[PDB]
C-alpha cells in the first residue's frame, strides 16, 4: 500500500506548488481542478484509511490519517486563496471525523501498548489542530474540547512513559505502587478540571474511556511487572475507586451509564484474570468480585438519581 | 413439598447447610419464587460462589427483573460468562428497557462469546434503530458467522436503509459462513432484493433498470459503482414514478456508454440522491441536468453540472 | 428473503460473486423464476460452468421451455449428459410437442446411460407409434434390463403389432 499512499504525497505536493502557482499568477480553473483533485486524494486515502481500520494496521491507518492532513492542508490554503465556504465546511466535516478517528486509534495504541504509534497519532492529532485552527476565524470551543482531550492523553502517556521506565530499570514493587497510585490521583485531579470545561457528550465520553484505557495500562504494567496480590488488590481497589468517582463526575445519561458500567466491569473482569493467573486464593478472588459488585450497586445508585 | 428440590439441588452442587440457609434468607427476604431460586441453584451447579450469589438475588431484587430476566443468569453461568458480567448485561438491559426475548438474545450473544461492551453498543444501536428483537437474534446469527461487530453495525444499517426483512440477515449469515465478504455480501443483499421486488412488479422499465444495473455491476472493478448501481436497482424497484425510472434508466445508458469512473459516480450518485429524494423540482432540475450532460460538447461541463445537482442534493 | 436464499445456494455452490451478479443479470433480462434459478444452481452443483449455465438459460428462454423442463435440465446434468446434448433433448421433446412427464423419462434414459440418437430415435419411435410416455418409462427399465436398443424397437413393435 505504501506506494499509493506516497503517489497521493506526491499529487498533493503538484497541487501545493500549483497552489504557489496560484498565489503567483492565478485561475479559477486551476483552482477548481486542485479543489477536486484534492477532493479525488481524500477519497483515495478515505478508502485505504477505512480498509486499513477493518484490516487493523496502524501504522498504514495513521499513514493515511497524515495524508489526510497533508491534503486538508492544500485544502485550506486552497479555500482560503478563493474565499471559499464549501471547502472550509468539508475541511472542518472531514477533520472533526479524523480527530475522533486519531482518539479511537490512540485509545488503542495505548490499550495495545505501543506508545510510539500513540506519539505519532499525537504528531497527527497536533497537524489537526494546526488544520482546526487555520479553519475556524471564529470557534474556541471546538480547539478547548480537541486541546482538553491532549492535555488529558499527554497527562496518560506521561504516567505511561513513566511506569514503562520504571518496568526497563525493573523497579520495586514499592515504587511502582507510589507512582501508579499518584499516576492514578494525578488523573483523577485531572479529569475533574477538565470536568469543568468540556460539555460535547461524544467528548465526554471519549474522556472516560481514555481515563479507564489509562487505569487498565497501569493494571497491566502491574501485572507484567508480576507484583504480589496483595498489591494487585491494593491498586485494583483503588482505581476502581477512582474510577467511579470519575465516573459520578462525568456520567448524565444512559449513553455514559452504559460506558462507566462496560469499562468499569470490564476492568474488574481482567483484574480478576490477573487473580486467575497468578493463582491467587479464593478470599482475594471474592474480595476484588465484592469491590466490582460495589463498584456497580453504586454505578445502578447513581444511574437511579437520574433514571 | 416442592420447595425441598431447591435444598437437594444446591446439596448435589455440594453447598454446606448453613449456606443453603442462607441461601433460603435471603430468598425469603427478597421474596424470589421457586423458579428464580432454581435458577439460584443452576448458578450454583455452573460454580458461581455461594457468596456471589447473595449479590446476584440482592441485584435482581433492586433491579426488579422478573423471573425469565433472573433465569437469563443461568444460560450466561452455562456459557461461562462472570457473576459480575451477568449484572453488566442485566444492569444494562434494564435502563435500555429490554425485553425477555431482547435478553435471551443477549444471553444468545454470551453463548457466542461476544465480549459484553460490544453486546451493550449492539444492543444501543438495534435499540437507537428501532428495531425488534428479531434483528437482534439475526446479529446473533452474525456473530456465529465469525462477523466483526462494526461489520454487523454496517450490516444492519445497509439492512434498516434497504428495509430488508430479517430472513435476510440470516441469510447474510449464511453467505458469512460460506465465506463471501462484507461488501459482496452487501452486493448480493441489494441484487436479490432488486429481483425479489422485480418479481412482485415485473414491469418492462424495472426490468431493464435492473438488468443494466446488473450489468453494469457486473462489468465494474470498483464496488462503490456496484453498490451505486444495485441500491439505485432497489430504489428504482421500490418506486413507481416515471420521472425516478426516466432518471435512473439515464444515469445507467450515460454509465453504461461512458468509460470515466467519475463520471460514472456522479451520474448514479445523482440519480440516487433524486431517488432517495421527493421534490419535483430538483426531479426536473435532474433531468435537465441529464440532459445538458447527455447533450454536452465538454466533459468538464458533465462533471460540473453533475457536481452542482450532487452538492445541492446532498 | 427468498432470492437472498438462492444467492447463498449459489454461494454453497462456489459460485463467484460477480458469476452470480451475471446469473441475475441474466435473471431479470430472461424473468426466470425461483425453480429455474434453483434448477440453475442445481446445474452449478452438477459442475456445468457458470458460462454454459448462462448459455442454458438463454436458450431455454428462446426454446420457450417451461419450469418442468427447466427443472429436467437439471435432471439431465445430474445424469451427467454434455450441455449441447440437455439442449438437444429438450428442443427435440419441445418440438415433438412431447409433455414434462416423457421428458422426464428421456431424463431416466439418460440414467440408464442410453446414447442421446438412440432416445431421440426412441422417442421419435414412441411418438409416431402413439404410445403413451409408460412406454418411455418402460424403455428406460429395459435399457436397466440390459436390453439392447434394437430390441427395445423390436419389443415396442412386437407390442404395437399385437
Amino acid at each position: 500500500d505504501d506506494l499509493l499512499l506516497k503517489l497521493l504525497e506526491l499529487l498533493v505536493e503538484q497541487a501545493r506548488v500549483s497552489a504557489e502557482f496560484a498565489r503567483r499568477q492565478g485561475d479559477e480553473k486551476m483552482l477548481e481542478e486542485v479543489a477536486r483533485k484534492a477532493e479525488e486524494v481524500a477519497r483515495k486515502a478515505e478508502s485505504i484509511a477505512r480498509k486499513a481500520r477493518k484490516e487493523g494496521n496502524l501504522e498504514l491507518a495513521l499513514k493515511a490519517l497524515e495524508i489526510l492532513v497533508r491534503a486538508a492542508h492544500v485544502l485550506a490554503e486552497i479555500a482560503r486563496e478563493r474565499g471559499n465556504e464549501e471547502l472550509q465546511k468539508k475541511a472542518h466535516k472531514l477533520a472533526k471525523e479524523a480527530l475522533r478517528q486519531v482518539i479511537e486509534i490512540a485509545i488503542r495504541a495505548i490499550q495495545e501498548g505501543n506508545l510510539e504509534l500513540a506519539i505519532i497519532a499525537l504528531h497527527i492529532s497536533v497537524r489537526i489542530a494546526e488544520v482546526l485552527l487555520e479553519t475556524r476565524p471564529d470557534d474556541r470551543e471546538e480547539i478547548r474540547e480537541q486541546q482538553a482531550i491532549f492535555e488529558l492523553l499527554i497527562a496518560a502517556l506521561e504516567a505511561a512513559i513513566r511506569l514503562e521506565k520504571l518496568k526497563e530499570e525493573g523497579a520495586p514493587p514499592e515504587q511502582i505502587e507510589r507512582v501508579a497510585e499518584h499516576g492514578l490521583e494525578r488523573l483523577k485531579e485531572i479529569a475533574k478540571e477538565i470536568s469543568k470545561e468540556v460539555d460535547s457528550p461524544e467528548s465526554k465520553r471519549i474522556a472516560y474511556k481514555i481515563v479507564a484505557a489509562a487505569a487498565e495500562f497501569l493494571l497491566k504494567i502491574l501485572a507484567e511487572g508480576g507484583a504480589t496480590p496483595e498489591q494487585l488488590e491494593r491498586v485494583t481497589e483503588h482505581a476502581l475507586e477512582v474510577l467511579k468517582e470519575v465516573a459520578k463526575e462525568l456520567a448524565d445519561s444512559p449513553e455514559s451509564g452504559l460506558a462507566a458500567l462496560a469499562a468499569i466491569a470490564s476492568l474488574a473482569k481482567l483484574g480478576l484474570e490477573q487473580l486467575k493467573e497468578i493463582g491467587a486464593p479464593p478470599e482475594q478472588q471474592r474480595r476484588v468480585t465484592k469491590a466490582g459488585i460495589e463498584a456497580v450497586r453504586e454505578i445502578y445508585r447513581y444511574g437511579r438519581k437520574l433514571y | 413439598c416442592d420447595a425441598i428440590q431447591a435444598a437437594a439441588a444446591l446439596g448435589e452442587a455440594g453447598i454446606s447447610s448453613n449456606e443453603i440457609l442462607e441461601l433460603l434468607a435471603a430468598a425469603a427476604e427478597l421474596g424470589l419464587d421457586p423458579d428464580a431460586i432454581q435458577a439460584a441453584a443452576q448458578l450454583g451447579e455452573a460454580g458461581i460462589s455461594s457468596e456471589e450469589i447473595k449479590e446476584l438475588l440482592r441485584a435482581a431484587h433492586e433491579l426488579g427483573l422478573d423471573p425469565d430476566a433472573i433465569a437469563a443468569a443461568a444460560d450466561l453461568g452455562q456459557a461461562g460468562v462472570s457473576p459480575v458480567e451477568i449484572l453488566a448485561l442485566l444492569i444494562a438491559a434494564s435502563v435500555l428497557g429490554l425485553d425477555p426475548d431482547a435478553i435471551q438474545a443477549a444471553a444468545a450473544l454470551g453463548e457466542a462469546g461476544i465480549s459484553a461492551e460490544e453486546i451493550i453498543e449492539l444492543l444501543t444501536a438495534a435499540r437507537d434503530l428501532g428495531l425488534d428483537p428479531d434483528a437482534i437474534q439475526a446479529a446473533a446469527q452474525l456473530g456465529e458467522a465469525g462477523i466483526s461487530s462494526e461489520e454487523i453495525k454496517e450490516l444492519l444499517r445497509a439492512a434498516h436503509e434497504l428495509g430488508l426483512d430479517p430472513d435476510c440477515i440470516a441469510a447474510a449469515a449464511d453467505l458469512g459462513q460460506a465465506g463471501i465478504s462484507s461488501s459482496e455480501i452487501t452486493a448480493l443483499l441489494l441484487a436479490a432484493a432488486a429481483i425479489e421486488l422485480a418479481k412482485r412488479a415485473d414491469d418492462k422499465d424495472v426490468r431493464e433498470i435492473v438488468r443494466d444495473a446488473l450489468e453494469l455491476a457486473s462489468r465494474s472493478t470498483n464496488d462503490e459503482v456496484i453498490r451505486l448501481a444495485l441500491e439505485a436497482a432497489v430504489l428504482a424497484a421500490r418506486s413507481t414514478d416515471s420521472d425516478v425510472l426516466e432518471i435512473v434508466k439515464d444515469a445507467l445508458e450515460l454509465a453504461k456508454q461512458s468509460t470515466n469512473e467519475e463520471v460514472i459516480k456522479l451520474a448514479l450518485k445523482a440519480a440516487v440522491l433524486a431517488a432517495k429524494s421527493t421534490d419535483e423540482e430538483v426531479l426536473e432540475e435532474v433531468k435537465e441536468a441529464l440532459r445538458r450532460a447527455k447533450e454536452s460538447t465538454d466533459e468538464e461541463e458533465i462533471k460540473e453540472e453533475l457536481r452542482k445537482a450532487v452538492e445541492e442534493a446532498e
